[PDB]
RNA sequence: AAAUUAGAUGUAAAAAAAAAAUCUUAUGAGGGCGGAUCCGCUUCUAAUAUUUUUUUGUAGUUAUUAUUAUAAUAAUAAUCAUGUUUAUUACUUAAAAAGCUUAAUGGCUUAAUCUUGCCUUACUGUUUGAUUAACAACAAAUCUUACAGUCGCGUAAGCGGGGCAUAGGAUCACAAGAUACAAAAAGGAAAGAUCUUGGAUUUUUGGAAAAGCUACGCUAGGGAUAACAGGCUAAUUUGCGCAAGAGUGUACAAAAUGAGUGCGCGGUUUGGCACCUCGAUGUCGGCUUGACUAAUCCUCAUGGAUGCAGAAACUAUGUAGGGUACGACUGUUCGUCGAUUAAAAAGUUACAUGAGCUGGGUUAAAUACGUCGUGAGACAGUAUGGUU
RNA sequence: UAACUGUGCAGAUACAGUUUACCUCUAGUUAGACGAGAAGACCCUAUGCAGCUUUACUGUUACUAAUUAUUGAAUACGAAUCGUAUUAUUAAACCUUAAAUUAAGGAACAAUUGUUAGAAGACAGUUUAGGCCCCAUAAAGAGUAAAUGGGUGUGUCUAAAA
RNA sequence: AACAAAGCACUUUGCAAAAAGACGAUAAGUCUAAGUAUUGAGUGUGAUUUC
RNA sequence: UUAUCGGUGAGUAUGUAGACUCGGAAUGACAAAGAUGAAUCUUGAAUAAUCAGACAUAGAAUGAUAAGGUUGUAUGUCAAAAGGGAAACAGCCCAGAACAAGAGUUAAGGUUCCAAAAUUAUUAUUAAGUGAAAUAAAGAAAGUUUUUAUA
RNA sequence: UAGAUGUGCAUAGUUAAACCGAUCAUUAAAAUAAUGAAUAGUGUCUAAAGUUAGACCCGAAGCCUGGUGAUCUUACUAUAGUCAGGACUAUAAAGGUCCGAACGGGUUAUCGUUGCAAAGAUAUCCGAAGAACUAUGGUAAGCGAGUGAAAGACAACACUGACUAGGAUAGCUGGUUUUCUGCGAAACCUAUAAUAGUAGGCAAUUUAAGUAACAUCUUAGUAGGUACAGA
RNA sequence: AUUCUAUGAUUAGUGUGAACGAAAAUAGAGCAGCCUAUUAAAAUAAGUAAAAUGGCUUUAAAGCUGUUUGAAUAUUGUGGG
C-alpha cells in the first residue's frame, strides 16, 4: 500500500515500458531509457 | 534446518581451471583476487584464463594481504617480480578472411522492389586592427550563417526520406531502427547535447549591456537638446 | 552524572660510489649441449631480494670556537625549504569501535565509508564457464563470460546488465502492452500462441476454499508402551550402612546423641526409559494355602553405659526355632481406636496364589446431583443398581 | 516333555553348568506350560468408515417477500401510452357452496406456473490434516542430528534532489 | 430415585367452505370430528398442604 | 588515618573456555606425476530394491558425568556371514564356508581332569581358596614382603 | 487380359507456430557475430516390460438401488374368553381396596456355563376386578423412520436403523509352488496433508563401447584452525 | 438413407486436474427405394422456426426443454446448416 508499482511507458511510441517501484507520497518518475523498438535511447514517462 | 551454503575453497592449488570456474566462495575479502583473477559481486573468485591456481601473498602489492592467482605453466610460482615482463597468452586461432563484397540485389524472387525510396518536398591605427578584428568576427558570422543554413538541408532531406521495406507477406513499411535513426545517427541523445556556446553567451551579454549603457547616453544627450531650448 | 568547542604517535626530505658471495627470476646474450621459441641440462650478463657483509665518502651553507697569515685549516651546533607557516610532500600511528538499508558473522580504511561534479548500464537480445555437477534429485535460485545494439562517467586506462556480502514463491485464471504465428467453407473476428509486465500472510511459502463428539462406536492394522506384569536405570523414597565430628551431654567428642557433607549397598515408595501388546486406574483388599529372606516385636546367649547400686530402661553384638491373636469404626493397605497378650515387628514370592474362592475391586449401558462446554459431550467427581 | 543358577527378542521342560531320576499306569490337585477360548480388552495409526453436535465448509428445503403469465373494466391522480389509488362486477375472469342454475357470496385479491431475493443442523454431502538469515554444536576441506543452544533477527528499505 | 400418573400452569385453535396439529415421490384427501374455547393440539410441572 | 568497600593504571602474575585462538599437530580432503593392483571406474542401452536399522570403540550433545535411554560424527560388524574363541551369546576377539583327505601349517584363544595340547623352564609375591574369563568404594590396622632412611 | 483399390512407420531438419528448408530459430532490418539441432529404416518370431482392463492371489467395515417380513415383538383394531376362596368398605351389585390359588410377572440367592435350556431348574419374592391377562384375525417398518407409560426400547440368527439380491475399494495384513549358476544392496538425502506410502537421486544388476578409468602408495604442492598448548 | 464391426482415435477437442472423447473418410457385413409408399398416409405443414430466461446435452454451434414472447414463402436466391 506504501508502495505502488508503476510503468514507465515509452514516449516514442513504440509501446515498450519499463516498470519500476515508487512510494506514492513522491513525485512521478522520468527517464531516460534505452527503447529496444526503435534501439535508441528515448525518454520513457510513467503511464498516469 | 537451513540450506547449507557451502563457503570455502573450489579449487586447491595447482589444480587445472578454465575461465569462469569458481575458485573461492568467500563472505568478504578472506582471499584477495590477484593474477588472471577476477571477483564477483558476492566476493566470489574466478579465473579469468586457463591455467592452474596459485594461493600467494603479495607483500609488494599490500603487507597484510593473500591472494589468488592463476598461471599459464604449472611451474611458475607467485607473485611475480614487478620487474618481469608479464607472462601472457595469445588466446586466438588463425581463420581465412571473409571475401564479402557489396552485391546488394535490387529486386527479390518475385521481382518486386527490395525497398522503395520516398522524398518529402516543401584610434587612427587602431580602428584600422578593429576593422581587421570586425571583419574576422563579421566574416566567421557569415560562415557560421552560411553553414548552419546547409545542415538545415541536409536534416530536412534526412528526416523527410521514407524507406519503405519489403517484408513478410509482401507489405511494405518503415523498419523500426531506420525511423530511430531519422533524427541523428547513433552515438549521443539529441537534445542533451547543448545547442549554445557558453563563450557565445557572454559576447551577447556584453553587447547588450553596451546597448543599455549607451542608450542611457543617447537619452541623456537628448534630455540635454530639450533642455538647451527652455534656457 | 549527563549540552558545545579545541586537542591527544614518530620520522625523513644535498648526495652516495664501489668489491665479492648466496639464491631467485629474465619474451636477456634469439647462449651452449641433449632432445630463437617447447622441454631437461646448463655457463655469462642484467634486475630484485638478502649479508652484520667488504668498504670508501658523509660534504656545502650559516654561525661558534681554536690555530694560522679579511682569508685558510680543524672541530662543534644547526640545516626539507626561492616558498603567501595555517607550509608542503612521503612513510608511520596496537586492538576494539564508528560508518557501509536493517540482527549476527566476515570483509572494506591502499575503499566497499564519506564529500563533490556530471549521470540513470536499476540497459535490450542471445550466450560462456562454474557453484569440486547449488540445495547429497528435478525445478524455482547464486556468481560469472562473450557478441550485437547504444548510452553515462573519465585526460586516459577503462568501469557500468543496481545496492559490501549473507534475510521477497511457480502454474492456472485475470489484466495492460508488444509479436503477425494460426484463423474449423471463404473474407474478417472471437477464442488461442510467443515475448514483457502487474495484482498473492498462494505464510501448511514445490502452492486444499474446511469445526468438534462418540463411555454405544465399526473395519483394516501396528503393538513406536499405551491400563498391567517382567526388563534397564536409581533422580526420589516411609530402604539402609560406613567414614569424618560442628554440636548436645553440669565435667567429658564417640554411655547416648550427630548439623550441613563424603564414600557406598540395595531394589521396597514416587519416578525416567521403552526390549516387550495383554488382565489392567486403589494395584490393590479379604479368604485358602504356602515357600523363602533377615535390616528382631516376643522368647534365648551377651559387650558398653563419670551418664550400669538393685529393678526397669537405653545402645550394640550373636541368633529367624516357634509365635506375632481378637474386635469396633473407616470404600481400602492407608489408617484410627477398644480390651487382652510373653509380644500383638517387617519384607520378597507376576495384589505370591481368581483354569483355588471372593469382587472389596478391575470397565461399561440406567438414573439423579455437582462442575466444565453454544451444543453433542466430558469429569482422577458423588450416590444407587449392574451374567466373574 | 525334571530341579537349580546363569544366559537369551530382556520370566527356559528343550541353551550353558551342575545336580537328581528304575519302567508304566490309577485317583486326586491346579503351581507352570507368558494354559484354552472370546479378535474378548487398552493405546496408536488410516488423507478407512458410521452416528451425533454446532456461531466448521458447501448445499437442498420448511417458511417470508416481490414479480411476468392465467388477469379485464370504471373512476381518480402522477408520469394517447404507462403507473398509482379506490369502486363495482349472470354485468358469464377466477374461487367457494350447489349435477353445477339468468341461484348465493367472495373477487381482480386469492390460487397455481416460471423467475428472483432472504431464510432453520429441519435434512444431505464433505472437511477437521510451519519460510528465510547469522553464530555455536560440527570432530583444522564441504556436509552433518536432536520441541539442540543462541539472536528485542527478518518478513524490507532505496530514483539520488529541494 | 428412572417413565407414566391424577392435579396444576402456560402457549395455540372462531370452524365462511382447510379450526389448529399430524400424514400424503403430492396432491385430491384422511385422522382430529359426525368434535366447536368447559373443544383439539403442543409444552413443562407432577396429588393434597404451604408457595 | 587504614594491608577496610568499590573503581582506575601497571604485571613477560595465577587460573577459566561451544560461540577466546597469537602458536599448532596427527588424521582426513583436493589435484599432479610415477609405480603397483584382484576392472574395482566412466559412458551407452535396459532396469531394481531400499527410505524406524542394531550394537561395539573413540569423542560429544541431552539426561542426573543415570539407563540395553535419546541424537550427530569417525570406523567396523551384524543386518545378508557359516566356522574357531568369549561357559551359553545377531552386533565383541579371530577368520569370509564349492566337496573330500591330512597326528599337515597357522589366527584368536588355550595346553592338571571334564576337553585337543606343558602338571614345560626362570625370578619374586600371596596364605586370604584372595584369586583362578563380569576388579564394589572411601577408610581402618604391631598381616606380610621389598625399597629408601635410620638407632 | 488390363487398370484401380484397402490403416500405418520411415525417407529432413527447424520454431511456440507458419513461412522457410540443408538449412532453421532469437537478434523489433538484414548480415558465418554468437548459441542449439543433421544421415537406415521396416516387418516377424522368442523373452522381458510401460499403459488400460479384475491385472499376482485372498480379506473389510461401509454406501446406493430393487424386493421381503408385524405367525416374534410394540401400539392400535374387531370379535370373543378368563380371574378358587376369604376379609374390609356405603351398597346385593359403586374400590387402579386387602390376604391368597389359577394365570401374569421376574425381587433375592444358589445351581447351571462344551447347561435339561443359544435364557433352564430350585427356593424366595411381586400383581392377582384391572392402566389386568389370554385367544383368533386385521392395520402400521426400513432415502423419509413403523411402534414406543421413553430403555437408542422393539420391528421373526441381526437394530445408534433389520433381512435379502445387485454394484466396490482396501498406501493395511497374510500368502505367492522346481533345481543349478553368476553378481549383490539399503535402512541416507531432497519433495510430498508426509513420516506404515511414493517420486527423483545415491545406487544393486545385465553387457556393450571407452579409459591420461578407479583404488593405494611415494614425492612436491594447496585449502582449513580441531586435539594440544597458551593467557 | 438407416443399422452392425474395425480403423481413423491414449486424435481434434473439453477439463484446474483425474480423466472424458467426436466427425469426415476408409474397409467388411448387408444393400432398396419411395408418396400409385404393395396396403392404403401430405391438398408440403405457425403458437411452428426462433428470441429472452431456467435447465439438459455439449466445445461457445447444432440438438432437447418449462416460463414469457414470436417469423418468412423457392436458385428470378424465401427458409435451415
Ligand atoms: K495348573
Ligand atoms: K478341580
Ligand atoms: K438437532
Ligand atoms: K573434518
Ligand atoms: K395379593
Ligand atoms: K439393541
Ligand atoms: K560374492
Ligand atoms: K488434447
Ligand atoms: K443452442
Ligand atoms: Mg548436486
Ligand atoms: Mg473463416
Ligand atoms: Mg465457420
Ligand atoms: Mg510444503
Ligand atoms: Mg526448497
Ligand atoms: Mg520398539
Ligand atoms: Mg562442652
Ligand atoms: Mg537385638
Ligand atoms: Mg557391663
Ligand atoms: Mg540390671
Ligand atoms: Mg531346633
Ligand atoms: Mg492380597
Ligand atoms: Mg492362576
Ligand atoms: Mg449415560
Ligand atoms: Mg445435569
Ligand atoms: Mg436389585
Ligand atoms: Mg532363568
Ligand atoms: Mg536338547
Ligand atoms: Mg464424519
Ligand atoms: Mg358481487
Ligand atoms: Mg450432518
Ligand atoms: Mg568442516
Ligand atoms: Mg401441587
Ligand atoms: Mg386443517
Ligand atoms: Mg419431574
Ligand atoms: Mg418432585
Ligand atoms: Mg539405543
Ligand atoms: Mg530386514
Ligand atoms: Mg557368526
Ligand atoms: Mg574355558
Ligand atoms: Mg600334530
Ligand atoms: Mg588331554
Ligand atoms: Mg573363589
Ligand atoms: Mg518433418
Ligand atoms: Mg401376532
Ligand atoms: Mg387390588
Ligand atoms: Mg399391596
Ligand atoms: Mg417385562
Ligand atoms: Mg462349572
Ligand atoms: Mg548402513
Ligand atoms: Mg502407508
Ligand atoms: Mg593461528
Ligand atoms: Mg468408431
Ligand atoms: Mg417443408
Ligand atoms: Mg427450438
Ligand atoms: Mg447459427
Ligand atoms: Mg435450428
Amino acid at each position: 500500500s506504501r508502495i505502488i508499482n508503476v510503468r514507465l511507458i515509452s514516449m516514442a511510441m513504440t509501446g515498450y515500458f519499463y516498470t519500476f517501484t515508487r512510494p506514492r507520497t513522491s513525485l512521478p518518475m522520468s527517464m531516460l531509457k534505452y527503447d529496444p523498438i526503435v534501439r535508441r535511447k528515448v525518454l520513457f514517462l510513467e503511464q498516469k | 534446518r537451513t540450506i547449507p551454503k557451502k563457503l570455502g575453497a573450489k579449487k586447491t592449488g595447482d589444480q587445472y581451471v578454465i575461465p569462469g570456474n569458481i575458485i573461492y566462495k568467500q563472505r568478504g575479502t578472506l582471499w584477495h583476487p590477484g593474477e588472471n583473477t577476477i571477483m564477483g559481486r558476492d566476493h566470489t573468485i574466478h579465473a579469468a584464463v586457463a591455467g592452474y591456481v596459485k594461493y600467494y601473498r603479495d607483500p609488494q602489492l599490500h603487507p597484510d594481504r593473500q591472494y589468488i592467482g592463476v598461471v599459464f605453466n604449472r611451474n611458475d610460482k607467485l607473485p611475480y617480480p614487478k620487474d618481469a615482463p608479464r607472462k601472457r597468452k595469445l588466446g586466438l586461432v588463425a581463420v581465412p578472411r571473409k571475401v564479402e563484397e557489396v552485391e546488394k540485389p535490387t529486386m527479390s524472387a518475385s521481382g518486386l522492389p527490395l525497398f522503395v525510396t520516398r522524398h518529402e518536398t516543401i584610434s587612427s591605427v587602431i580602428a584600422e586592427l578593429i576593422k581587421e578584428k570586425l571583419a574576422a568576427r563579421a566574416e566567421y558570422n557569415a560562415r557560421q550563417s552560411a553553414l548552419r543554413k546547409l545542415q538545415q538541408q541536409k536534416m530536412l532531406a534526412r528526416r523527410g526520406t521514407r524507406v519503405l521495406r519489403l517484408m513478410n507477406n509482401y507489405s511494405y513499411r518503415e523498419t523500426n531502427w531506420e525511423i530511430g535513426r531519422l533524427i541523428g545517427d547513433p552515438g549521443s541523445v539529441p537534445g542533451t547535447e547543448k545547442v549554445g556556446s557558453r563563450k557565445a553567451k557572454f559576447r551577447a551579454r556584453r553587447r547588450r549591456r553596451n546597448t543599455f549603457l549607451l542608450g542611457i547616453k543617447e537619452r541623456k544627450l537628448a534630455k540635454a537638446d530639450r533642455r538647451e531650448e527652455y534656457r
